[PDB]
C-alpha cells in the first residue's frame, strides 16, 4: 500500500 | 482525496481476468477470425481495443455473441493481441511483427502500433 | 518466452473498466445492500472478491442479475470496496474503517483486511 | 514498454  | 493505492491491484485483477478467460467463465462472445475462433470478455476487449469499443457501444452490435473480422486480419496476430489484452505481456517476433502490426492497427491499439514501428524502424 | 510488457496496461483496462461502470456499459449484476443498489460487472467483482468469485462460479447464480447482501452489511462501507475493485484507491478513514473492515472480510479481499488490521493496531 |  502507498500513498498515491 | 486522502485514499490510499494497492500497488499490484490493477495486476492481480487483470491476472483474473485471464484465469476466467482460460477457463471459459463468463465469456460473452467469440471472434471470429476467418477458420478460428476466440473467445473472451466484450468489457476487456472494449478497455483494450478502440474497435471494439465502437463495435461494443453500437446499440445493435452490443447485443451480438459471434463478431467477424475483416478476411484480411491473419489469425496469429489477433491471437497475441488477444494474448496481450489480457496480460499486458506482447510475443513479438521478426517473423509476426507485420501482421501483429496489422491487426493492431486494425483494432485500434496505439500502443502496440508505437512499439511495431519502432521495432521495424531499428531493423532498417 | 521472449515477450516484451507495457507497464500501464494493467492500469489502463482498469480506468477503461471504471468508465464503463460509471456510464453502467455491459453492467450485469445490481448488488443491493439494504436499501442502495450497485451496478457492476460480475467478472470484475469475481476477481477482486474471494465471496464473488464463489457466487459467480456457482451454476444457478452465475445467471441471477440481482444479488442480495446479507443485511449487516454496511451500504457505505460496501461503495468504498467497490470503488476500490474499480481503481485500486482505498477511501479508508477513522468514521469508515470499521464498516470496511468487516465488509471486506464478508467480501475476502484479504488485502484490504490487512491494511484495516495494520491501520487499527496503529490507533490503539 | 520493458523487458519483464
Ligand atoms: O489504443 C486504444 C485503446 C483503446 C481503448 C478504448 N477504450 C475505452 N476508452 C474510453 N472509455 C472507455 Cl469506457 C473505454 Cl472501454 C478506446 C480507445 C482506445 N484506443
Ligand atoms: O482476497 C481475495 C481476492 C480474490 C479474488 C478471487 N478471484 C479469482 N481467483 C482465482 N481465479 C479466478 Cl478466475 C478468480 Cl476471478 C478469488 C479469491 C480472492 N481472495
Ligand atoms: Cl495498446
Ligand atoms: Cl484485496
Amino acid at each position: 500500500w502507498v500513498i498515491p | 482525496d486522502s485514499c490510499i493505492q494497492f500497488t499490484r491491484h490493477a495486476s492481480d485483477v487483470l491476472l483474473n481476468l485471464n484465469r476466467l478467460r482460460s477457463r471459459d467463465i463468463l465469456t460473452d462472445v467469440v471472434i471470429v477470425v476467418s477458420r478460428e475462433q476466440f473467445r473472451a470478455h466484450k468489457t476487456v476487449l472494449m478497455a483494450c481495443s478502440g474497435l471494439f469499443y465502437s463495435i461494443f457501444t453500437d446499440q445493435l452490435k452490443c447485443n451480438l455473441s459471434v463478431i467477424n473480422l475483416d478476411p484480411e486480419i491473419n489469425p496469429e496476430g489477433f491471437c497475441i493481441l488477444l494474448d496481450f489484452m489480457y496480460t499486458s505481456r506482447l510475443n513479438l517476433r521478426e517473423g509476426n511483427i507485420m501482421a501483429v502490426m496489422a491487426t493492431a492497427m486494425y483494432l485500434q491499439m496505439e500502443h502496440v502500433v508505437d512499439t511495431c514501428r519502432k521495432f521495424i524502424k531499428a531493423s532498417e
